[PDB]
């Protein structure tokens, strides 16, 4: 029965696995954000000159 | 001659029964008490009332139907209301112990201890009859009373009685609001008793009914007696040709045979016009053809499918009131060059003409106004099909760790039937894709 | 018919329960004669469910009162309503537990016990057929605890098929009453995960909090404590008490409430807290009800529901509103608040609203939910019984009763593994 | 539906809320027990954007107070109004801010503000959509500015899509209240150009002054200035209270007359503001009003817009004159007074007219309009801080608290980078 838990708690380390994971996604959704930024206001900027 | 039996298991199927029997009687001026009192102003009933009643040596008037509830309240609730001089005691049948929305029990335990009952009431109201045609069977997926002892009995309906027409009426759990949780439990285990062992099946819900009448009644704070209402007059619109005549009468054999393609595809999709309340029936010209048009409407559809991901195969077309045939001609020639219906590769074209010269009635207290003319509207399509996709999913997801499933193994029945419903469901579906792709 | 019968241990237990049928004697009309002055419909076809039919129409209650001490008898007789009640129920002996549960349950368990049994055995008899039998007592004594978990524990080996539910009163250790308190605890605690349906969480310490900082009372006490329990055990009940649109029955509850057994603690809670100069002042409607019941301010645990998940929750509701508002509130609640339910199992809430308003009030519901909340209690117990059991205090006193020390072992096992399931189960992933 | 949420902080943000909803009731006849006494017909409608629909047609008032110090209570309690609006809205502590702006964000705003958020949080989720927040306070002192910043940041954190509108006290180094009002301006100026969508000045002196010239009161006191303030937000909000032909909202102005979000600033200001014997001796005109409402007398600022060029302005009318007057009188005036406003953009003038007349007056006319005045007031405010800062003067209170002096040196830096953006933006050439 402890091992089930265990199993489980080891369950508990795998889904904070599956949050690295998604941090990941979400740093690299971050690093395409601040490039939309930098893109729209450069490109238009040389638009404007 | 055109007579048939209903039945009414659960408090919706009860409930829905005493709104069906009050608008036949009050559309048919029958009293309440049974007899006909009016002998100073006559207002109506000479007419072929021996569909749904029956006629007496003293004029009574006695009510065809069942009213079996496995919870007692329910058969209280009603006793003490204003047509407890209409039916008899003798059919509404209570119960000591009751599902509330258990399959386990009220099949097993609680539904097989009843049957004798309810067996010989049914032989009775049949042999009081002479023509037979089909039945009038109405529970509910999320009610157990609905579900397990609706199963049972009509298992036992269908091996008893083979060239009879067996229909079906109950609610879908909505996906996104329901009243309880283990809906879907019992909702899988009667699809396939109702698949397998039935012709034909209805499948409504009541977040449309819910849309529909904040969109035209314009109600803030509905109530299930309106719900009752609707699906009154969609039952007494179906069975319209029966009680009285018309131009071309459609009997429930004559639409049932094309309403069902194949065996496994007997699903409709129901659609009643006009919806609308009393201010929305006033300045509001009414013709044919824009009620046909809005009748293949999603918004207006007691199912939430878009038409438009599937198409059509087969459709059943009906009418109710003062309706001329060249609307309908226009309307037919109007609908066929539609590009926003589609429609199979195959099937150029298919509807009824059901003409019915008696309009619909009006009921003190309801929200139907005086319409001169109803339609109805029975098709097929396999856009429907994303209903059992979405159950099957919720079916999945709650049986990988077998949620509240213990009880029914107390209970006692063989799990393999989760998995024996799941296979067969996506069978089922498996075969409604097929149809769907043409060639 | 379908009855309901009535049980009452420890003299917390019994004053709760003569508040509790004072108060559904007034609300569906009853002098404290023993005849009828109601002025209702559904008064008089359900009524027999805690009353019996005999001549002159004079109802009578159907409770026992099992106690030890007979100083809470004649307590309970000197009030408005003592009159009323059998005094053949009130079985009381000669000496006192003295905040013993292995004393009790051993020496005053075995030679009164029998008497109990015989006078429950003839009610049973007395009615057709029953659905389960209601105990309310509390966990700090040897009298609600040693003796009730004995009574629920015979009860269900003679029969089986019937609803244990319970409302025993869980301690706290910023508010005690006994030395000793952690011992009976621990020791109850395994026979109502052992011999128990259904269990539901009572504290006087949060309910003290919420009528001094909600209700604003001058001096409260605990009879007010006694008054609130008895509306939400009412609260509770009028599903079967009051039949309705769609009404609901204690055992549906437990079934579909209780995702294991060896979990099957709850959380009441009521809705309209308000404070004497707020009555006068409020807005009857769906949304302020929702909130009042989803908050931790107004529910009744010395805990915070915030650091679990919800598992299940049941909504009931007493009035005439509607049904679309509580699925629309519901909906929006699990489509906001998704770090605070199970997200495997969507619908963690049940619809019930009761179309019977309660009498003296309007408006009224009652929350019936299992949030992850009593992991902290437990584990503090188990934490404060193991540093009592280290060094073995207050022990010579269970010792020179006859029981032995590996019951304490036992317990504590059990402790253990019900902490670990409980906390392996608090974080539901959803896969690896 | 569109309903807006008012919120309070300090003690002169208090009493100016009050006399506001004093003012409101008043207008809209509502009586001080709590019902509608009231024979419009637009006071029905849109009347619950500040009320909330209950019982028996009893409007509830829409306001949180905010306070550190129990002494308010009474004193706005006890007045002829202080009996309708909800004491749970009133959360107050135990210790004073002491006029200490890091003491009371550090000490009493962790504790405490929790209360708030939940209130304010009850609040939103009460309604069903909202547009903005709005906040009345002053910046002398630790209780409205130590807790205005903070909850504003709370707010557009929690809901960035709401309108941040406030009405801060600006200080003055003629009339002070404050040894260390500089201090605590610098350090509110960083939030308010930070994490807040716009505001507004508020001088008492300026007002004091036009009271004394123009008014000629006998002895005036803090109610005329409560009294002013609140007609000028009325007369601010009655483009949604009272809708008439062109018709806009605080959104569309915020847009409209902030061309930098780092320059939200504006300027407050009423045309009518007349002695009480010239009252039955007045011309009612349109050229009357634009001449009252550009001249540098009637503005309640302490400064002259005649030393810059006007950004934004918008003049919004509440009466049933005219459109033809207003948008002549801006085209002349523009022609004529060319050297007073940016040559790069023309038509700064925004025209807006209510159609519903207020109550007791038949023609009211505002000014919101951000005109380059405040470059004075910022400069100064700069040099007094460097100046304290310099020797480190009334120090060691802020440093035992916790907070340390870097705060100082980025705030400072912040007001040198805003100074010389506003300085640099003031001779907005046409070209080289």
């Amino acid at each position: 029965s402890a091992r089930q838990l265990q199993r489980e708690r080891e369950a508990m380390e795998k889904s904070e696995k599956n949050r690295l994971l998604r941090a990941r996604k979400s740093l690299h959704t971050q690093k395409e954000l601040g490039l939309r930024h930098q893109k729209l206001v450069e490109d238009a900027q040389r638009n404007h000159r | 001659m055109r007579e048939c039996i209903s039945i009414h298991v659960g408090q919706a199927g009860v409930q829905i029964g005493n709104a069906c029997w009050e608008l036949y009687c009050l559309e048919h001026g029958i009293q309440p008490d049974g007899q006909m009192p009016s002998d100073k102003t006559i207002g109506g009933g000479d007419d072929s009332f021996n569909t749904f009643f029956s006629e007496t040596g003293a004029g009574k008037h006695v009510p065809r139907a069942v009213f079996v509830d496995l919870e007692p309240t329910v058969v209280d609730e009603v006793r003490t209301g204003t047509y407890r001089q209409l039916f008899h005691p003798e059919q509404l049948i209570t119960g000591k112990e009751d599902a509330a929305n258990n399959y386990a029990r009220g099949h097993y335990t609680i539904g097989k201890e009843i049957v004798d009952l309810v067996l010989d009431r049914i032989r009775k109201l049949a042999d009081l009859c002479t023509g037979l045609q089909g039945f009038l069977i109405f529970h509910s997926f999320g009610g157990g009373t609905g579900s397990g002892f609706a199963s049972l009995l009509m298992e036992r309906l269908s091996v008893d009685y083979g060239k009879k027409s067996k229909l079906e009426f109950a609610i879908y759990p909505a996906p996104q609001v329901s009243t309880a949780v283990v809906e879907p439990y019992n909702s899988i285990l009667t699809t396939h008793t109702t698949l397998e062992h039935s012709d034909c099946a209805f499948m409504v819900d009541n977040e449309a009914i819910y849309d529909i009448c904040r969109r035209n009644l314009d109600i803030e704070r509905p109530t299930y007696t309106n719900l009752n209402r609707l699906i009154g007059q969609i039952v007494s619109s179906i069975t319209a040709s029966l009680r009285f005549d018309g131009a071309l009468n459609v009997d429930l054999t004559e639409f049932q045979t094309n309403l069902v393609p194949y065996p496994r595809i007997h699903f409709p999709l129901a659609t009643y016009a006009p919806v609308i309340s009393a201010e929305k029936a006033y300045h509001e010209q009414l013709s044919v053809a824009e009620i046909t048009n809005a009748c293949f409407e999603p918004a207006n559809q007691m199912v939430k499918c878009d038409p438009r991901h599937g198409k059509y195969m087969a459709c059943c077309m009906l009418y109710r009131g003062d309706v001329v045939p060249k609307d309908v001609n226009a309307a037919i020639a109007t609908i066929k060059t539609k590009r926003t219906i589609q429609f199979v590769d195959w099937c150029p074209t298919g509807f009824k003409v059901g003409i019915n010269y008696q309009p619909p009635t009006v009921v003190p207290g309801g929200d139907l106004a005086k319409v001169q003319r109803a339609v109805c509207m029975l098709s097929n399509t396999t856009a429907i099909a994303e209903a059992w996709a979405r159950l099957d999913h919720k079916f999945d997801l709650m049986y990988a760790k077998r949620a509240f499933v213990h009880w029914y193994v107390g209970e006692g029945m063989e799990e393999g039937e989760f998995s024996e419903a799941r296979e067969d469901l996506a069978a089922l579906e498996k075969d409604y894709e097929e149809v769907g792709v043409d060639s | 018919m379908r009855e309901i019968v009535h049980l009452q241990a420890g003299q917390c237990g019994n004053q709760i329960g003569a508040k509790f049928w004072e108060v559904i004697s007034d609300e569906h009309g009853i002098d404290p004669t023993g005849t009828y002055h109601g002025d209702s419909d559904l008064q008089l076809e359900r009524i027999n469910v805690y009353y019996n039919e005999a001549t002159g129409g004079k109802y009578v209650p159907r409770a026992v009162l099992v106690d030890l001490e007979p100083g809470t008898m004649d307590s309970v007789r000197s009030g408005p309503f003592g009159q009323i009640f059998r005094p053949d129920n009130f079985v009381f002996g000669q000496s006192g537990a003295g905040n013993n549960w292995a004393k009790g349950h051993y020496t005053e368990g075995a030679e009164l016990v029998d008497s109990v049994l015989d006078v429950v055995r003839k009610e049973a008899e007395s009615c057709d057929c029953l659905q389960g039998f209601q105990l309310t007592h509390s966990l700090g004594g040897g009298t609600g605890s040693g003796m009730g978990t004995l009574l629920i524990s015979k009860i269900r080996e003679e029969y089986p098929d019937r609803i244990m539910n319970t409302f025993s009163v869980v301690p706290s250790p910023k508010v005690s009453d006994t030395v000793v308190e952690p011992y009976n605890a621990t020791l109850s605690v395994h026979q109502l995960v052992e011999n128990t349906d259904e269990t539901y969480c009572i504290d006087n310490e949060a309910l003290y909090d919420i009528c001094f900082r909600t209700l604003k009372l001058t001096t409260p006490t605990y009879g007010d404590l006694n008054h609130l329990v008895s509306a939400t055990m009412s609260g509770v009940t009028t599903c079967l008490r009051f039949p309705g649109q769609l009404n609901a029955d204690l055992r549906k509850l437990a079934v579909n409430m209780v995702p294991f057994p060896r979990l099957h603690f709850f959380m009441p809670g009521f809705a309209p807290l308000t404070s004497r100069g707020s009555q006068q002042y409020r807005a009857l409607t769906v949304p302020e009800l929702t909130q009042q019941m989803f908050d931790a301010k107004n529910m009744m645990a010395a805990c915070d529901p915030r650091h679990g998940r919800y598992l299940t929750v049941a909504a009931v509701f007493r009035g005439r509103m509607s049904m679309k508002e509580v699925d629309e509130q519901m909906l929006n609640v699990q489509n906001k608040n998704s770090s605070y339910f199970v997200e495997w199992i969507p619908n963690n809430v049940k619809t019930a609203v009761c179309d019977i308003p309660p009498r003296g009030l309007k408006m009224s519901a009652t929350f019936i939910g299992n949030s992850t909340a009593i992991q902290e209690l437990f584990k503090r117990i188990s934490e404060q019984f193991t540093a009592m059991f280290r060094r073995k205090a207050f022990l010579h006193w269970y010792t020179g009763e006859g029981m032995d020390e590996m019951e304490f072992t036992e317990a504590e096992s059990n402790m253990n593994d019900l902490v670990s399931e409980y906390q392996q189960y608090q974080d539901a992933t959803a896969e690896e």
